[PDB]
């Protein structure tokens, strides 16, 4: 879950 | 026969990518190469081999390279004693510190795990403290900010990719590259948001 | 001079690795650096066009390749037609130039005699004769009557050349080494003429 | 002026060679098509003769590129129930085709390896059709157009099966095999 | 030099006429320098006439099936034509194995539209051809320099013949055969003038 968290954040 | 393909498809992709890095040294290094490979057919793979196998020492130095990345460094550290400026100091503090541990924990599971989470937070409170020191700059003029913070998103992204190609790899030098790469990106945005300033 | 990569040129050559991809290094990077020296701009500019291409659908240079390989029979049609044209041009002088005709025009009959062993047996022995005939009117001249030494040398060199070839054709039986070396032979005869001019 | 604008014979090969290279792919790619060509008119027009320069060093390289396209094919091994059975029927047709170089130079045991690809494209087009005729993919007609074209190549495949016995030249067969294996590529990029 | 200077629309000067003209010059010296120095100068004046000159003969193909069809049906006048002229079974034998062959030869435009009554005519012309080389053996070993020759040029003509007919059941273009077997029905008829002396 974390490794998605990031790109969301980011986008 | 092509005991020479090696010079053409790993030497001169390898020469062409670092181009913009330096010039003269990459056509130098080419002609060179060039040069050794037309009076020794295959030597060039006997090369790419030995470094191939210096794979251990590599990996060594590319950890020690990034361990060493964080240590305040006398020269990226921003004078004004504002409370946004401040957080801002501290918050890449942070994160070059723990991106600079990454060698020390990716060798475990459970502390790995732990440290990408807090990697991720790192990341994002940067992120928090770049968006919150924005009102400081004249807003008319911000371009360099803008666009120095744009290159850091990106490099935040390159990051999080080359994480999730750890997971199906095993291989950490990408990490611990990818590590570094955005280590010089936060000095970028000390360097930028201090120019300014 | 260089060929030089753009930003794009680089993140798509680093993107194309797989083994489907290897002819555009082995074959078309060889290439672009030959016709570099000669031609900067085309070479630049077809490197930067099948780096795009190839990037976008790997296999598409082998393919280019294997479809130029298939048409080989146009090719040495071509560089028969080549050859057949190639000869269209004190009386010290007038012999020279009369038996400089005599060689160029024995050459470019190749393509019509090689398919006869007999009549290709006649011809290479007709080339020979040319040859003598054609060096003792220049050792002839030069006694007579100076930047034209050179030439002399290069005309024997290229001669020694095309009789080795003839030797790996009746090995071979690619009758398109014979066909370039004869011409070349051509341009040789043609370059003494020049110099007298 | 008129002497730049008419065409020398030295750039016949251009148009002899590489436009009906750039037609022929024009139709599976438009864009590389396009600026492939335009980069070849450019570079002609302003060097003529150019383009015959480009062909002879590649000819040069024949033997080169012969090889390696055996050995692309030695390569093309490494690379729910039904999608299991359309993964294993994919891997089996792409296996036998990888072992084409080893049986070639052996007419019997050549002729059982036609046999064997035969009923390994048989039964990887059958599955192909099990699984439209039990799922129904959110594709179209794209995937039977892609099937269309798997069935093309492999009749393309057997042409060049028969000329092969006539001539002899084993490259085409290598190439053929080349391009049905990246056809089947095609079929499970189209099915995922 | 000479290929940036000529139009590609001159090509067929070199694809089609030179090598004409050079066959030709083995046989007539004059005829192919006459012949090849006036499209020289009629393509140098206007480049694209030896091309127009080209598709003009391709377009009256019709007109040379007709000729050389004719040319083969008229033959049969000419079946006793060159009969030996001495009382002697082997001489007799000659004749009339010669008389055959050349009659089976003009009835193919007859047998030459329905294929399957063809098959059953290659059976006969073949079987002809062979009675023919065991009768002229025959003679040779009973009665070299140019006796032998004429031999040796039946048998090249014979199975050019033959590979006419495999050519034929992949195009339908009868004027091959009809072309070819009249060049058997003269090479049949140099064999009777060389026992004539």
């Amino acid at each position: 879950s974390e490794l998605d968290r990031l790109l969301l954040e980011l986008n | 026969s092509m005991v020479s393909m090696p010079l053409y498809a790993v030497m001169y992709p390898v020469f062409n990518e670092l181009e913009r890095v330096n010039l003269s040294a990459a056509q130098t290094l080419r002609a060179a190469f060039i040069k050794a490979e037309k009076e020794n057919p295959g030597l060039t793979q006997d090369i790419i081999m030995k470094i191939l196998e210096k794979k251990s020492v590599e990996v060594n130095f590319t950890e020690s390279l990034l361990r060493m990345a964080a240590d305040d460094v006398e020269e990226y550290m921003i004078e004004r004693p504002e409370p946004e400026f401040q957080d801002l100091n501290e918050k890449a503090r942070a994160l070059k510190q723990i991106l600079s541990k990454i060698p020390d924990e990716i060798n475990d599971r459970v502390r790995f795990l732990q440290t990408i989470k807090d990697i991720a937070s790192a990341i994002k409170e940067l992120l928090d403290t770049v968006n919150n020191v924005f009102k400081k700059y004249q807003y008319q003029n911000r371009r360099a900010l803008e666009h120095q913070k744009k290159e850091f998103v990106k490099y935040s992204k390159s990051f999080s990719d080359t994480l999730k190609t750890y997971f199906k790899d095993g291989k950490a030098i990408n990490v611990f590259v990818s590590a570094n790469r955005l280590i010089h990106q936060t000095n970028l945005i000390l360097q930028t948001f201090k120019t300014v300033a």
